[PDB]
């Protein structure tokens, strides 16, 4: 039947439009903005605006949440479409708002809400429809209670809108728009896609899947930092698919009373048995299911045994899926890790700046932002926060903006005005102040992402870049050639050379090029992990790296292992041995199936333990040569962009007097010159503020900040204090080591 | 403390006043204007002489005092509750048909009262209206706080049993069933069962008393441009 | 529409017939149009006098009243709960033979009712056939909603004891249990112990009106090659 289309999300945000593939308009003779009648569940019929959208496939129909509710259908359902361009312009329509949103508004909806929303929008509407209108603070909803012409009519300038009357009580069938959907979650696209993949069949077609006779997954573990919306995600999925979602909290159950708490759990389970395929969500498992070492009393053992027996007996039964929320799987008792139990594992990472941007966009939908808001800037400045952090930031930013106008708003003694509310706008100063009175919670936590440093950010080392690309990109690009040749690619690549050459920058650049996750491990962290907590931390680090495959893991200050091992201390031998042995025993366990790469870097290749220098382990060795002249000029240009710019003294000349200088030293020189330029700017503003004391307000022409004109004075200061950070003895030692390797191998 | 006052003061005016009159008629009967011994509907006396002062007097009153108040109060409670329930749907803008059904029930029950020698025609009205209510919307699933098999056209035999254990004169619930089923047949089954010419013809004065209302358009504002 | 109709059509044929008989008995008794002179269960006519006038009225005419209401209700719950197991006793096939020895059970129990002077031959036959079906596969326990682990195959005896202690009219069920044990022994002994031209031929008239149903081949399909 060429009229059944699978429902899909609409990129268009209009509540009265539909997006179709081009052959749909070709076959169905549809014009732009055509009113087409639709069919679906509950025998719900309405019309919308036909819009061309080739993005959706022929069977795919793009159509948003509000019209989905109007049709009483869920995602993945097939609908029927029929053209009906015989609509007529509305003349007089009586509409009313639903009661349970109007609470405390005291305003005219017609001008504040209806007039701008329905400004000759030509929206095809029908009697008994439900729709939502955004507001400065709330998202109200209205229902068409009386139409002329009936039942279908079109928004026209001659539309006598009867907008005043008794608020409409809830239709007693809910279908409220207050629920949470996929659109309400930001920064979890991959995980959301995975869940939507492996939840579909057990919940949508239980009869068909049961008739197939395949055991579905039953145990899913969402784990991550607290306050990241995991419960929100579960509730949104349950609302989207439609089930008998039941929530259980840890403390509310474990500290119930005596020993009857188990019954409650049993109660929960039996209810699912009477309530179709349903979702069972349980929160804070570690609070009730810790490791047996932490278990000091006896009752907890009984609780854990009872829950294990209850959940393991869930074979067949019904199409009921159970998932749990926790923070660290390490804190969880391993006995709840077998097959048939929780086996599916999903982690929710900390969102990047972009994810923060979508979260802010979601949370600021109602707010009337002024024309000074740079959401991207805030997202950049808010690294280390979470969704709850951003929600609180938005809430108290709006609160600050409102409180700044206590004088403006009549304090009065009843429900506040709506027009005054609509007049409020949010300034960027409010957001800045909210940032000032704020603090994140994640902070000291490892972040996994794709770095931003590109190739051109570092000059020179063209052969090095080519070698790295050859070693990394092609084996994963063309595994077929390796299979034909029967070859295993190398994985352990080590860097050795003078310190300060931006080796970390090279790692970031190559990770960015490969477009994969990046994980950084520092020598400080390693030495912290020396005494005591070493094995578990290394194991979980590699587990996380394998989880985020493909990814690049980095190591720094490796020689520091020997520094406390052999040196003025000579006492960290046990911890160093533990760390080195853990690293060696775990890294070789990596399988070629995992697309994870390992990079090591050090500046003291002599002291490195020879055991690492073994095939399968770190074998590829790349020296780090110093930039020379044109390479130095390229690095200076790369560091020169920033913001200031002044081509008044030959930069190549200054590069040529600074031969044999490390890149870090050159960057230091550039920053010193920048500080001198800031000193000059401070001199300018100081003379301004001094001489307009002499002449009262002596600011008639605009005396701007000095244009970047960094003079040879600053560079002469830089060369006056010029540090050859690289030491010639160490350079000779590096060359000796390189030649020893070249002659030996 | 008297939450009875709070519950009564939240009642809609039309239903509160109609139900207040409905429950005040038994109070007038209980006061003693006409003795309960003077309410028996003698067949031969009504046949020969007028005695038109007590054909319906005992129907709208029940001899309830401080000995059996529980049953009377729960019956009136469910009476008002079902009144509002039927006010919700259908009779949301058409009270004329609602009053037509009430007076139809009363005419049928008083015809039966004239015909036969029953005495207390108050519970019979309960079966009449309750069955016509439960059968106007048959084939639906509803449950109370502990509903086991609470279902349409099944409460009549429930009250059959409850009146058998507590009460008598079984014919009353039979007549309530008969009137409810006759009305239900007249609603849906009759038009395509026995041809046509439906007998739902409201007399002019009955419609004059309580006609069906109409939704007002109210004030409107042109959208303009 | 009435869900009662298809609910009763869901009842299997044997329980269909029994339910029809046991619901027609009260209605026929309470009709009042037919002369009761044919139907009084008069002991003098049936015991001493030959009185071919009323040889079969015992099971049809029956003074229904509040004499066995509680026991009849508990048996109604039992049948409502377990009629599926009730109807499936070793006689899905040859159901004409099933009705044959059920009529034989009727004739033996009415012989008992002629020799003995009990009160009602209604419970004993049904309880006896149900319990003989149970005894052929005896001793798997069962319990109702609140029954935690209460043992089965005592329910006939639980009812016997409850009737014996409080109330009356329990002797007929136990004499029916005795005659049912006699029937249980006979169905094994009589057919093979003695011959006698296998008594008489079972009439085919009952097959003429209500035939039994056997295997149907439907239609086949050519295998080919
Ligand atoms: N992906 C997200 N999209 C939108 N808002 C989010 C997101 N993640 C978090 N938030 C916001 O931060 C809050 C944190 O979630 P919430 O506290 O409700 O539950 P949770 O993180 O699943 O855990 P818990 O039940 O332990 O609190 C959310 O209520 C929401 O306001
Ligand atoms: N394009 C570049 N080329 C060379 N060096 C750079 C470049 N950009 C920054 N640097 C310098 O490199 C330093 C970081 O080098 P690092 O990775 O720590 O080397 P190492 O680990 O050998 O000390 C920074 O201090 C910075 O000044």
């Amino acid at each position: 039947r060429p009229n059944r289309l699978i429902v899909d999300e609409a990129i268009n945000e209009d509540n009265s439009v539909v997006s179709l593939s081009q052959p749909k308009m070709d076959e169905l003779q549809l014009f732009r903005g055509d009113t087409v009648l639709l069919k679906g569940k509950k025998r719900r019929e309405a019309v919308c605006i036909v819009l061309s959208d080739d993005t959706c496939s022929d069977e795919k129909i793009r159509m948003n949440r509000v019209v989905r509710n109007n049709l009483r259908v869920r995602l993945g359902d097939v609908i029927s479409i029929q053209p009906c361009p015989d609509v007529k312009y509305g003349k007089r329509i009586h509409v009313l708002p639903i009661d349970d949103t109007v609470e405390g508004i005291t305003g005219n909806l017609f001008e504040v809400y209806l007039k701008p929303y329905f400004l000759e929008a030509y929206r095809p509407i029908r009697k008994g429809d439900i729709f939502l209108v955004r507001g400065g603070m709330r998202a109200v909803e209205f229902k068409v209670v009386e139409t002329d012409p009936s039942p279908y009519c079109i928004v026209a300038p001659d539309t006598v809108i009867h907008c005043e009357g008794e608020p409409i009580k809830r239709e007693d069938e809910e279908e409220s728009l207050n629920e949470v959907g996929y659109d309400d979650i930001g920064g979890c696209r991959k995980q959301l896609a995975q869940i939507k993949e492996m939840v579909e069949l057990p919940l949508r077609h239980p009869a068909l899947f049961k008739a197939i006779g395949v055991k579905p997954p039953r145990g899913i573990l969402l784990y991550g930092p607290p306050g990241t919306g995991k419960t929100l995600i579960a509730r949104a999925v349950a609302n989207e698919t439609g089930a008998f979602f039941f929530l259980i909290n840890g403390p509310e159950i474990m500290s119930k009373l005596a020993g009857e708490s188990e019954s409650n759990l049993r109660k929960a389970f039996e209810e699912a048995e009477k309530n179709a395929p349903a979702i069972i969500f349980i929160d804070e498992l570690d609070a009730i299911a810790p490791k047996r070492e932490k278990t000091h009393g006896e009752v907890e053992r009984r609780i854990v045994s009872q829950l294990l027996t209850l959940m393991d007996g869930l074979k067949q039964r019904a199409h009921v899926i159970v998932m749990a929320a926790t923070n660290r799987p390490n804190s969880i008792d391993p006995a709840l890790r077998r097959f048939g139990r929780f086996d599916r594992e999903v982690d929710i990472g900390i969102p990047d700046a972009t994810g923060r941007l979508e979260i802010l966009q979601i949370h600021t939908k109602n707010m009337k932002l002024a024309d000074d808001v740079d959401l991207e800037q805030v997202a950049n400045e808010t690294h280390g926060h979470v969704g709850a952090d951003l929600a609180a930031l938005c809430s108290e930013a709006a609160l600050q903006a409102i409180r700044k106008k206590m004088d403006l708003i009549d304090l009065e003694d009843e429900t506040i005005d709506a027009e005054v509310m609509n007049s409020l706008a949010v300034t960027m100063d409010d957001f800045r102040w909210a940032l000032s009175q704020s603090n994140p919670s994640a902070l000291r936590e490892t972040v996994v992402e794709v770095p931003q440093v590109t190739w051109e950010d570092i000059g020179g080392l063209e052969d090095v870049k080519r070698e790295l690309q050859e070693l990394v990109q092609y084996p994963v690009e063309h595994p077929d050639k390796f299979l034909k040749f029967g070859m295993t690619p190398s994985k352990g690549v080590l860097f050795y050379g003078p310190p300060g050459c931006g080796k970390t920058l090279l790692a970031k650049a190559i990770a960015n090029e490969c477009q994969a996750n990046f994980i950084s491990i520092k020598g400080p962290e390693l030495l912290t992990m020396w005494f005591g907590e070493s094995e578990a931390n290394v194991r979980e680090i590699f587990d996380k790296a394998r989880q985020a495959a493909p990814c690049v893991l980095f190591f720094d200050e490796l020689d520091s292992i020997a520094k406390a091992r052999g040196g003025n201390i000579g006492d960290g031998g046990g911890a160093a041995d533990r760390v080195i042995n853990q690293i060696l025993t775990e890294m070789d366990g990596m399988s070629t199936k995992k697309n994870v790469f390992i990079i090591g870097a050090t500046n003291r290749p002599d002291i490195i333990d020879p055991a690492i220098l073994r095939p399968g382990r770190l074998d590829q060795l790349i020296y780090i040569p110093l930039p020379d002249e044109k390479s130095r000029v390229a690095i200076l240009k790369a560091n020169l962009r920033k913001s200031p710019v002044a081509k008044d003294v030959d930069l190549e000349f200054l590069a040529k007097m600074t031969n044999g200088f490390s890149g870090a030293d050159l960057t230091e020189i550039c920053q010193r010159a920048c500080k001198l330029a800031i000193r000059e700017s401070i001199e300018s503003e100081i003379r301004r503020e001094r001489e307009r004391q002499t002449n009262p307000s002596a600011m008639e022409v605009e005396e701007d900040d000095p244009v970047p004109e960094i003079r040879r004075d600053h560079f002469e200061e830089a060369m006056r204090f010029a540090r050859r950070s690289v030491s010639d003895n160490d350079i000779r030692k590096y060359e000796m080591f390189a030649q020893t390797l070249q002659q030996s191998r | 403390m008297s939450d009875i006052g709070d519950w009564f003061r939240s009642i809609p005016a039309i239903t509160r006043y109609w139900f207040a009159a409905t429950v005040a008629v038994p109070l007038v009967g209980k006061l003693g204007l006409i003795s309960p011994a003077y309410l028996f509907l003698w067949p031969e006396a009504f046949l020969y002489r007028f005695q038109i002062w007590r054909p319906i007097t005992a129907t709208f009153y029940f001899p309830v005092g401080p000995g059996t108040g529980f049953l009377y109060l729960v019956n009136l409670y469910f009476l008002y509750q079902y009144s509002t329930r039927l006010e919700t749907g259908a009779f949301d803008g058409r009270p004329a048909d609602y009053l037509f059904m009430l007076l139809f029930n009363w005419i049928c029950i008083v015809i039966t009262g004239l015909a036969m020698d029953m005495q207390l025609l108050m519970i019979p009205l309960i079966m009449s209206v309750l069955y016509v209510w439960a059968q106007l919307n048959r084939d639906m699933i509803v449950s109370f706080w502990f509903g086991t098999r609470f279902k349409a056209c099944y409460l009549p035999w429930v009250i059959l049993g409850f009146n058998y254990i507590i009460g008598g004169s079984v014919i009353n619930e039979l007549i309530g069933n008969l009137v409810g089923h006759l009305y239900f047949f007249l609603m849906f089954r009759y038009p395509m069962d026995l041809g046509g010419r439906n007998f739902l013809s409201t007399p002019q004065f009955l419609y004059r008393w309580l006609p069906s209302r109409r939704h007002n358009w109210g004030q409107g504002f042109r959208l303009g441009d």
